[PDB]
DNA sequence: GAAGGGCGCCTATAAAAGGGGGTGGGGGCGTTTTTTTTTTTTTTTTTTTTCGAACACTCGAGCCGAGCAGACGTGCCTAC
């Protein structure tokens, strides 16, 4: 299993590197320095780790792309967002950076266009999201706003009654 | 104790006898009015007793 | 299990035995004989409407105990044996009970009182103290503490961290034994700073907590 | 072996730089469980004169009303 994780980690780094080109098992053994893992483990790999693998990509007669399977478009979820009922997707910042290219470069331009950052995966952690209409009144705003939290203080159907009279 | 309290006398008299808090809680809760007509209420209040 | 079988030969032979009450002191005098032969002799004197039974000590071992018989009509008593060879046998049946009465009376008691001295005498409080201060015979460097420092004084306080890949090998080896482990077991197993190992567990794994902050980490098996 | 002597390390001061370690400071989870089957013990259990009712609650029970079914009475169809 540990050995298999080193295969996963290598593959992870290669995906991160930008490439998803498939390789033979032997090459992967070599590159992971696990060539002498023995016939038995190799066989376990062939008849479980490589075939019972729920998200292994077989292409060009070789095994590729293990870390990811859920997303391949590597672009903003324009389709997901367009919907008025199924809209959404708060996503991890590290997921977006891992998927293809680092967020920060696109983001600096994006920060006043399509992206919003909230501190939420811990205050150090960041989630990416987005916006739409303006603020209502120019003002100090925070001072007026803090005097406007309504009155979530009862007799309020009666405070509108009183207010109407 | 349980008989004197059935009397229709003012609440402050009944407090002066063993019931203390409990008769006052019920007196407050019903909202009864004490007419200061009797000896004890007047002495406790300090004005000249009748 | 034949070891659990009870031999009935004795019972079937109707073998009878006697049951006698005798003082620990009489049997202690008998213990000096150490089974070399006999401890003495028993005498039975019968008359017109009376039976007198007694035991008399060996003149040699000594270098009259009357017997009183008891009733056994309201109970049944038998003797069964327990061998060192793990075998049980009913060797025979108790047909009579009795008590050995001491011939000596009030002076015996002195012996008894001497005996009382033998059973009862560990000194109770007894001699007090006239001395006082001894304590705190100055360690200036506490004696256990010295030993612990000595243990420390054999190559401690430095860890691998530094050998990363070889440390990764230990992680991979450990993870082969079980799917999840406590942080404390990994600290024992890899002898490295915890915060660095945490950065590794962030790198190749996740964490899974339960109960009262009981946390186990795992390299996401799949 | 007991004892005195000789050799050598000890602590302080300094002062720096990298990294492991400790005592925090604060927050968390509020457990569940492993059992040791516990300090939560019997205060005094009472030494009793004890209620002293009042009030609430328990549980059962019996009269009474509606519905159902057969007997009694009425309504409807067939034959001379």
């Amino acid at each position: 299993f540990g050995v298999l994780a080193k295969i996963v980690n290598y593959m992870k780094t290669r995906h991160q590197r930008g490439d998803t080109h498939p390789l033979t098992l032997d090459e992967i053994l070599d590159e992971t320095q696990h060539l002498d893992i023995g016939l038995k483990q190799k066989q376990w790999l062939m008849t479980e780790a490589l075939v019972n693998n729920p998200k292994i990509e077989v292409i060009d007669g070789k095994y590729a792309f293990k870390p990811k399977y859920n997303v391949r478009d590597k672009k903003a979820l324009l389709r997901l967002l367009d919907q008025h009922d199924q809209r959404g997707l708060g996503g991890i910042l590290l997921e977006d950076i891992e998927e293809a290219l680092p967020n920060s470069q696109k983001a600096v331009k994006a920060l006043g266009d399509q992206i919003l950052f909230v501190n939420r995966p811990d205050k150090k952690k960041i989630l990416f999201f987005n916006d739409k209409s303006c603020q209502f009144s120019v003002d100090e705003e925070f001072q007026k706003l803090w005097r406007s939290v309504t009155v979530d203080s009862m007799d309020e159907e009666k405070i509108e009654e009183y207010l109407k009279r | 104790r349980h008989g004197v309290n059935r009397q229709d006398t003012g609440p402050l008299m009944k407090c002066s006898f063993e019931e203390t808090v409990d008769v006052l809680m019920e007196a407050a809760a019903h909202g009864e009015s004490d007419p200061m007509k009797g000896v004890s209420e007047n002495i406790m209040l300090g004005q000249l007793a009748p | 299990a034949e070891r659990g079988e009870l031999d009935l030969t004795g019972a079937k032979q109707n073998t009878g035995v006697w049951l006698v009450k005798v003082p620990k002191y009489l049997s202690q005098q008998w213990a000096k004989a150490s089974g070399r032969g006999e401890v003495g002799k028993l005498r039975i004197a019968k008359t017109q409407g009376r039976t007198e039974v007694s035991f008399t000590l060996n003149e040699d071992l000594a270098n009259e105990h009357p017997f009183v018989l008891q009733s056994v009509g309201g109970q049944t008593l038998t003797v069964f044996t327990e061998s060192s060879s793990d075998k049980l046998s009913l060797e025979g049946i108790v047909v009579q009970r009795a008590e050995c009465r001491p011939a000596a009376s009030e002076n015996y008691m002195r012996l008894k009182r001497l005996q009382i001295e033998e059973s009862s005498k560990p000194v109770r409080l007894s001699q007090q103290l006239d001395k006082v201060v001894t304590t705190n015979y100055k360690p200036v460097a506490n004696h256990q503490y010295n030993i612990e420092y000595e243990r420390k004084k054999k190559e401690d306080g430095k860890r691998a961290r530094a050998d990363k890949q070889h440390v990764l090998d230990m992680l991979f080896s450990a993870f082969e034994k079980h799917q999840y482990y406590n942080l404390k077991d990994l600290v024992d197993i890899t002898k490295q700073p915890v915060v660095y190992l945490k950065e590794i567990l962030k790198e190749i794994g996740v964490q899974n907590v339960k109960g009262i902050h009981k946390n186990t980490w795992e390299l996401k098996p799949e």
